[PDB]
Order: structure tokens, then sequence, then C-alpha cells
């Protein structure tokens, strides 16, 4: 959605329509500041979302002892060491696709062979 | 030190003998905000000290990007004599230092 | 008047 | 994130004789202090020793 | 607008603008280093709190000051009854012809005199004073009757 915030008082901006040019403007409900929009998208609702599958990946993820190790090949550096974990989404509708993190380049790939 | 509010009667002309506007003359003065370690802050913030003696020197590389503090030999060889002043924020904005003292109450 | 007896915390 | 599990033993605490007596003693001492003040107030008002 | 805001004026002055925020950290290669680390370790090692003190004296001796003990308390704290009970003095009824005049002068000084103040000034028993007080004054605080007051 790319939420936009006001520049003068840091308040939340809202979309407004100007008929003088039939364009899109973002205006502040408190300090009367205007800004031209960059994209025509203002609202986004996601019934089925894949955001958060790899949440929690950090620069020191490999230091975790509990995380299992694997021998899969990383298709960006040709390495064999890596740690894998399932999706972090707790909804009971997600597949068991694995997510692999390489300890040499921090590249995240998937074992999915259906859609990828 | 309670006093009237709006003061439409102009009572501050005789109650106070000094201007009530904050002195905006010394604001053009660079100041470094430094957080000190526990061992150093415990002996530099004491009011039974700070008589004006030279506590050390600051050394800045000609090209910058590295600052260091060198204390004098008055520490009794009990604490480090060299410290690395790390600039956590090269640019500091919206921060100012203001003083506070009471006003003369007569005339 | 007052209660002539009170406690200060 | 998953909802916090109420049965997780890491979120449970065991109160032994130490902590159990501490709260009991705190309550009783609070009552003792209140009684002390009442005697002080009564002596002043009733003019006793 | 509001006419009162109740401000508190003070003398203030801006004596500088912050340009750099710094954090002093001792050099790890300093010869006096590894003493601060020991000092920092001593911070958690320190145990300021001390154990409760146990009395090693005979139990029969420690309890000699508890409950009904032959020893008598010698404290003067909050002996409110003692402070005022000590002061006690009696008086005697004086002749009417003299106290009666004293009351009229006293009333002339103030038109509403309390009983406690009246006794303190007269320093005489209330019994005799009551007889004369009613004959001259009335209670609503006693005040002189209109027969004599309206003069
Ligand atoms: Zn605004
Ligand atoms: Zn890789």
């Amino acid at each position: 959605t790319t939420f936009r915030f006001c520049r003068d008082c840091n308040n939340m901006l809202y979309p407004r329509e100007d008929k003088e040019n039939n364009r899109l403007l973002f205006e502040c409900r408190t300090c009367s500041y205007v800004e031209e929009a960059g994209s025509p998208l203002v609202y986004r609702h996601e019934l089925i979302t894949n955001i958060g599958e790899t949440a929690g990946v950090v620069q020191d993820i490999g230091s975790d002892p509990t995380l299992p190790r694997s021998d899969r090949e990383c298709p960006k550096c040709h390495s064999r060491e890596n740690v894998f974990f399932q999706s972090q989404q707790r909804r009971k509708d997600t597949s068991m696709v694995l997510f692999f993190v390489c300890l040499s380049c921090s590249h995240i790939f998937t074992s999915d062979q259906k859609n990828k | 030190e309670v006093f009237d509010g709006n003061d439409i009667e102009n009572n501050e002309t005789k109650v106070y003998e000094e201007s009530l506007d904050l002195d905006l003359e010394r604001s053009n003065r660079q100041v470094w905000l430094v957080r000190l370690p526990m061992f150093l802050a415990e002996k530099w913030r004491d009011r039974n000290n700070l008589h004006g003696q030279e506590l050390g020197k600051i050394r800045i590389n000609k090209d910058g990007s590295k600052i260091t503090l060198l204390l004098n030999e008055n520490d009794n060889d009990s604490i480090p004599h060299e410290y690395d002043l790390e600039l956590t924020k090269k640019v500091v904005e919206n921060e100012y230092v203001f003083t506070e003292q009471n006003l003369k109450k007569y005339q | 008047l007052r209660r002539k007896t009170r406690q200060l915390k | 994130k998953d909802q916090d599990d109420r049965d997780h033993f890491g979120k449970k605490r065991l109160d032994l004789a130490g902590p159990l007596l501490a709260q009991l003693f705190k309550t009783l001492f609070k009552k003792l202090t209140k009684d002390i003040f009442r005697y002080m107030q009564r002596t002043v008002e009733e003019a006793h020793d | 607008y509001i006419p009162y805001v109740k401000t508190i004026p003070k003398k203030t002055a801006i004596v500088g603008t912050v340009c750099h925020e710094c954090q002093v950290m001792p050099s790890m290669n300093d010869p006096n280093y590894h003493k601060i680390v020991e000092q920092r370790r001593n911070i958690v090692k320190l145990n300021n709190k001390e154990r409760i003190t146990t009395l090693d004296e005979t139990v029969g001796v420690t309890m000699s000051h508890t409950g009904m003990s032959m020893r008598s308390d010698n404290s003067n704290f909050l002996k409110v009854g003692r402070e005022k009970a000590k002061s006690n003095i009696k008086s005697i009824r004086m002749p009417k012809k003299e106290i009666l005049d004293y009351l009229f002068k006293l009333f002339d000084e103030y038109d509403y005199w309390s009983l406690k103040g009246l006794k303190e000034r007269t320093r005489q028993p209330e019994a005799h004073l009551k007889e004369c007080l009613d004959k001259v004054a009335t209670l609503v605080k006693y005040t002189l009757r209109p027969e004599y007051k309206k003069l």
C-alpha cells in the first residue's frame, strides 16, 4: 500500500480528488498540506498472503543451534551448508514448503517444485 | 517564586529588575554532548571537584573520522589514560542547552 | 476546624 | 505468531515456603503498623500515657 | 481569552547548540585496561545486603524486656497525660463586690468573652462566677444583658 505520511506535522495523509485536474492528491486532515500521489493504488486487502514466510531471517541466523542443517545445493554460490525452516505463518492453510538460508551468501530459496 | 500571569497591569517593571527574555546571544556556540562511563562520570560530576584544573586533552586527526581523549596523570594510575571518543551522531539537530537561575525580586 | 490528628505519608 | 500457550511451564512459577511466608508476613506487618498508629492516635485524643 | 495563567518567571539563557553526540569508551590496548573489566565484574559480584543478625545470648535474658517484666519503662515519649495532668491549682471565691466589678471592666474590653478566657482572667471558681454571671450576663458565649449593655 506504501502508506504516506505528512511532511509538516508527520500526521497520516489521506487521498483526495481535485476536479480542477482530475488527478490524485494526498492531503493532511490537520495542517492543510498537499502532495501529489505517485501511484494509483490506495487500498490493498490480501485474503491469501505470502508475506511473513521468511520472517525472522537475520545476519546471524546460522548461529542458532536448534535450527536443523541440510546438504542441499544453494543455486547462487554452489554451497552445501545451510539451515532450513518451514513457513512462519500460523494459519492452518499453508503448505509444508521449506525455506533454506545459505550460511555463505544469506540467499533464501525454496524447495517448492509446484509454483516456486 | 510564584508570580502573576498575563500581567496586563505591567507589574514586572518594578517586581523584577532584569529582563525576562532568555538571552539569545550565546546560542551560537558549539557543544559536544558526551555520555561518560560509570567510573569516569562518578568523579567528573562531583561538585567537590571541578576547580578549573586541566583534566586532559582531546586529539583530532587532521583528516577526521577518529577522535581520542587523553587524560592527565592525576588519575593515580587506576583508570585508563586513553579513550576513543566515538561519534554516535556526526550531525546533531534540534538539541540546545539553556541555563536557569532566579531573578532579582527588589525594584 | 480540623480533626486535630492526621498522618503524613 | 502463535497464541501464547498457557500450559508452558516456562511461564509458570512455584511459590515455596519463602515467598508464601513473605506475602503472609507483609499482610500481618501491615496490620501491625495500622494498629500502632491507632494506639498513637487514641492516646493523643483520649489523653492517656 | 483567560485573564490569569499564573506563570513563574525565571532567568534563562541559551549557552550553546549541540553539534556532536559522543560515547567515551576506554581503549582496549591501554595499559590500565583490564582493570575496568574487573571493576565492572565487581559490580555484579558485590553483595551490599547483609544477613539478619542472630542473638547468641541466653533466651531467658533476651526475653527479660518483653511482656510483664519487673523493669519499669523510663521513656518520656508521647506522655500527653503527664504533660497537662501535672498542672493543677485551686482557687477560692472572692467577695462579690470586687469580682463583680472585675467582670464589668472585662466586658468593656471585649463584648464576647468565652468561659475559659473568663476563668483564666478571673482565676476564681466557676461556682461563684456562675451566680454573678447569670445576674449580669446571658448566654446565646456569654454576653452582658441589654439592661447594662445598652448604656
Ligand atoms: Zn500535516
Ligand atoms: Zn549460497
